[PDB]
């Protein structure tokens, strides 16, 4: 949550008297321009996984209609009892 | 019957006679009525949150690597004599070939080549993007992702080579960044009004495009239902 | 609502004058205010041609009728 | 609210769902032949309007569940049509509304936007006297006003976009005239 | 090489048995390239204070050997003992002040280069060098969320 | 001159100087090639994030400064084996340093030194917002094959 | 008033859009009469 | 239109703002935060005096 703040970047420590650190340099600045550290993030950092948001809209699932199949269903069970009560009502009057 | 009451009841049927009958139907009813009052409500909410997608992933999209075989061919350029320039020259040799035909002379002029149709993308500096961004009269120019950068570098100052001073300006700049200067200089003058947080005002009219797999399934159903017809057909010849 | 119930009884008049051209005054009224409140009452259908033309467009009006009616509704509740 | 028909639905959607009915009815008319052509048409158009008008049921067991599927399309482009309503309905333009003093159209002003006060006022003192706000005290010294009514008639047409002033005055008048607002 | 572990960066698995790193792929096959570390295992130098290998990849490992092939140099890794980027103490009542963690293995001569996601600020610039950023970044707070309704 | 790092426009007509909070930078004006003229440089202000930048980092590193604005070139680039633009003043040694929305880049680097960087930047597109949304099987979204 | 959500009550300005169209359809009606009258001596 | 509203209203929430959010700058017994020690992030704040 929130936004960034002391804005520094990642860099790699010498001593103040290297052969070394004006080709470090250099070589970092070509590796950015023919993009080998953007291949660099998407093998380690931008694969990704559980995804972002907050309201996530939902498809309703399968919990819905137990809450409702359950009714017509135990209308079955719940219309058999009627119907003997029905037709036997016919013949007793 | 049964399943003419679950769509809103439209086609026409004939009553049964039984009396459980009557109350197997009175309780489907109630179902159907509950299913669809769901369903409605539903895709709305769908609706009041759909989410935009950018047209070009980024800069190697299939849109600029090959833009000829795509109908009116995508029409895209930068101002040359810059850094933008210089990369795109030494990674895309025929990028930067079909680049020579859009170019630009000025930031407001690209802006006003964007808005009026004359262009459909223009690359340049991040820095300065963002910055137009969110000054535009109303939100609509927006930068493709949610803000993207390729080959990350920053400004400078460039000094004389050999010089004494280098050390002294570039301990200085990491003073600046401890006290907390920075924030109180990009607040003051890079500031914004326009949020590029998916917004997502409005869509119109439901065009074509929506309504195609409607369409895709009525005519699948179509072609089932004469298949069947011919099948059954010859089957009875038999 | 009585800028609609007007046009209620000019149909049902209407139509009453395309039977003349078993279909009586007050089943006019109750076939056409069914159609308002979705079909679940039962009625009884004048055989006229144009009168079934003008019974369809009287659906086709109180379809977009319910529908706005639900979108605000609900539009009201939302704030 | 723009017009009922138009607003959610393009013309052209209305011809293919306006033509889709009558292939549907002659769809229904080569079952006739195989194995009623003004009957027919009705119940087609029925469906859609969901209106108790014609009698006339598929015979066909392959003909029975084509007008089954068709059904259910009349159901989903009604649902879509109430539901993309509501949507327009509840979303509005963001907008821009001047957030403060601390906006950037008035700490970096351009010349799209004109705001003033009262010439020779405790306004003028407030922004005279505290050297951070000169870039603004520039600004509005080209273009203050002499009586608080001259500003207030200025907002009402568009020769000013923003006045400065008390609170307790400027409540007042938005109550009272509805194009403004604080 | 002196590196901290650092999971999005630097991670740290035990060697097998038999002495060497196991084989992995990534998602498209190509091999993971690791290299051979030693440290201090199990908690800290605390108590059980001895070094032993350990395998190393991930986002600065494989940046290290770019470096090495292009600048055609031959390296040896390790960890750092106290586990600590390094910041600047005073030690037992002395006028001196010294540095300590990955800072102090630099400047006491253990070490040659730093290779880790180390910050370069107006402190640590008064003692060593810094190469241009290879990445760019902010400060943030993370915290937790909870279960929606139902 | 960049439109939010560094922005110039004219002395106040009333007292022929500088505003506050301003800074002094000094352009050359060519005339025709056929006929030219002695010196002839206009006085400029010049404000900005680079400029409030320039400032601060002035006086704590104390020296002092004239600032003027190029006119070969914009920002540099290298035709002939040659530099011009704010690249080329550093090069030919008549300039000192070059403030403004200079970009660090492997090329530029063999030729002047880069200080650390004061903000970040790199390559992005712009496209205006189309009108609408998405949605190819949106109805198909509520519900689940399942029910 | 106040309020920035604003939620506005549809009114009679609906009408043209709806109104007028039934209204049209019940004199689009007696046309087609005199023409549907006469069809069927006609043929 | 009641279930519509149900689906998409949600209950407020904290979302602390950053650094500049009223439980940060006042803190107190019940809100615990905290960093990793000799750390440069430990160096940024005992180095502003405000
Ligand atoms: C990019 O640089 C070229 C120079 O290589 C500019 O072309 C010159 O522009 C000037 C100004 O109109 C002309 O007087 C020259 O004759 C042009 N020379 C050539 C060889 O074309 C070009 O204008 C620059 N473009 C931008 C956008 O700065
Ligand atoms: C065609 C062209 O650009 N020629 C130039 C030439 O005029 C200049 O003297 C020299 C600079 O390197 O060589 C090159
Ligand atoms: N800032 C760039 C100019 C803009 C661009 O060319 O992309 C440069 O320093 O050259």
């Amino acid at each position: 949550t929130g936004e960034l703040f002391f804005r520094s970047g990642f860099g790699i420590g010498m001593r103040k008297d290297s052969p070394w650190k004006q080709q470090v340099s250099l070589s970092i600045l070509k590796s950015h321009e023919n993009g080998f550290m953007e291949d660099l993030d998407k093998t380690w950092v931008r694969y990704q996984e559980c995804d972002s948001r907050s309201n996530a809209p939902a498809t309703l699932t399968f919990e819905n209609m137990a809450g409702v199949f359950m009714l017509v269903a135990g209308g079955i069970v719940a219309g058999i009892f009627l119907i003997f009560i029905e037709i036997a009502y016919k013949r007793h009057k | 019957l049964l399943w003419g009451l679950v769509f809103n009841n439209s086609v026409p049927v004939q009553n049964p006679k039984g009396t459980t009958s009557k109350i197997m139907v009175s309780v489907w009813a109630f179902f159907a009525v509950i299913f669809l009052a769901s369903y409605t409500a539903n895709l709305a909410a769908f609706m009041i949150q759909e989410e935009y997608v950018d047209q070009v992933s980024g800069l190697s999209d299939k849109k600029f690597q090959r833009p000829n075989d795509f109908s009116p061919p995508f029409r895209f350029g930068t101002v040359p004599n810059g850094s933008t320039e210089r990369n795109i020259r030494n990674n895309y040799a025929e990028m930067h070939a079909y680049m020579g035909k859009f170019n630009q002379r000025g930031v407001d002029d690209a802006l006003l080549s964007l808005k009026t149709g004359k262009l459909d993308a223009f690359i340049y500096d991040a820095a300065v993007l963002n910055y137009m961004a969110g000054r535009d009269e109303g939100c609509k120019l927006v930068t493709i992702g949610s803000g993207k950068v390729f080959a990350s570098t920053g400004y400078g100052i460039a000094i004389q080579k050999d010089s004494g001073w280098k050390r002294q300006v570039d301990l200085a700049i990491l003073q600046l960044f401890g006290d907390g200067e920075m924030e109180e200089l990009e607040a003051l003058w890079l500031t914004g009004i326009c949020h590029n947080e998916k917004n997502e005002v409005m869509s119109s009219q439901l065009d074509i495009d929506n309504m195609a797999g409607v369409f895709y399934m009525l005519g699948a159903a179509m072609a089932l239902s004469l298949i069947t017809f011919i099948c059954e057909h010859l089957f009875y010849w038999q | 609502w009585v800028m609609m119930f007007v046009m209620l009884l000019i149909v049902s008049a209407v139509a009453v004058f395309v039977f003349e051209y078993s279909f009586t005054i007050g089943k006019a009224i109750w076939l056409l205010w069914g159609l308002v409140f979705n079909n679940s009452v039962p009625v009884q259908n004048p055989k006229g041609t144009t009168s079934k033309i003008m019974v369809s467009v009287w659906a086709f009006f109180a379809v977009i009728f319910l529908a706005s009616y639900t979108a605000n509704l609900a539009a009201f509740m939302i704030q | 609210t723009l017009d009922s028909f138009m607003q959610p639905f393009q013309s052209t959607l209305w011809l293919l769902v306006g033509l889709s009915v009558h292939v549907v009815a002659v769809m229904l008319y080569l079952l006739d032949r195989f194995s009623t052509l003004s009957s027919a048409m009705w119940f087609s158009w029925g469906v859609l309007l969901n209106s108790g008008i014609g009698e006339g049921a598929p015979r066909s067991f392959s003909a029975r569940i084509l007008g089954m599927v068709w059904a259910g399309f009349a159901m989903i482009i009604v649902a879509s049509y109430t539901a993309n309503l509501a949507a327009f309905l509840v979303l509005d333009r963001p907008e821009e509304r001047i957030t403060g003093i601390n906006d950037p159209r008035l700490r970096n002003p351009s010349d799209k936007f004109i705001y003033a006060t009262v010439k020779q006022s405790s306004v003028d003192i407030y922004f005279r006297r505290q050297v951070e706000l000169s870039t603004m005290y520039r600004h509005m010294e080209k273009h203050n006003y002499e009586s608080a009514a001259e500003a207030i008639q200025a907002v009402r047409d568009n020769k000013l976009h923003a006045f400065i002033w008390d609170s307790a005055v400027l409540e007042f008048e938005a109550s009272q005239k509805c194009d403004l607002v604080t | 090489i002196v590196t901290i572990h650092q999971e999005p960066f630097v991670y740290v698995k035990p060697t097998m048995s038999d002495g060497t790193c196991k084989e992995e792929f990534t998602v498209n096959g190509d091999p993971v390239k690791k290299v051979i570390c030693t440290g201090p295992n199990d908690t800290s130098p605390g108590s059980p204070r001895h070094t032993v290998p350990q395998c190393c990849y991930g986002f600065c490992i494989d940046l290290l050997i770019k470096l090495a092939r292009t600048m055609q140099f031959t390296y040896e890794v390790h960890l750092v003992a106290d586990g600590k980027f390094g910041t600047q103490e005073r030690v037992q009542n002395s006028n001196k002040k010294e540095w300590n963690g990955m800072m102090g293995e630099l400047l006491s001569g253990q070490a040659d280069m730093i290779v880790a996601p180390l910050t370069i600020n107006n402190e640590r610039a008064q003692y060593i060098e810094f190469s241009k950023p290879f990445k760019y970044q902010g400060l943030t707070i993370l915290v937790k969320k909870e279960i929606p309704r139902s | 001159e960049e439109a939010p790092f560094v922005i110039v426009e004219s002395v106040d007509p009333l007292s022929g100087t500088c505003m506050r909070n301003t800074v002094p930078c000094q352009k050359r004006i060519i005339s025709e090639n056929k006929t030219d003229e002695e010196p002839g440089y206009i006085k400029k202000c010049c404000k900005g994030f680079c400029i409030d930048i320039l400032k601060k980092i002035s006086k704590s590193v104390k020296f002092t400064y004239d600032l003027y604005l190029v006119t070969n070139g914009k920002h540099g680039k290298k035709i002939n084996g040659t530099w011009n633009g704010m690249i080329g003043e550093v090069v030919m040694k008549r300039a000192y340093m070059a403030v403004g929305s200079l970009t660090i880049n492997e090329e530029r680097s063999e030729v002047v030194d880069f200080s650390v960087p004061f903000i970040e930047t790199g390559i992005s597109v712009m496209v205006s917002r189309s009108n609408g949304t998405v949605s190819p099987s949106a109805f198909l979204e509520p519900f689940s094959a399942d029910v």
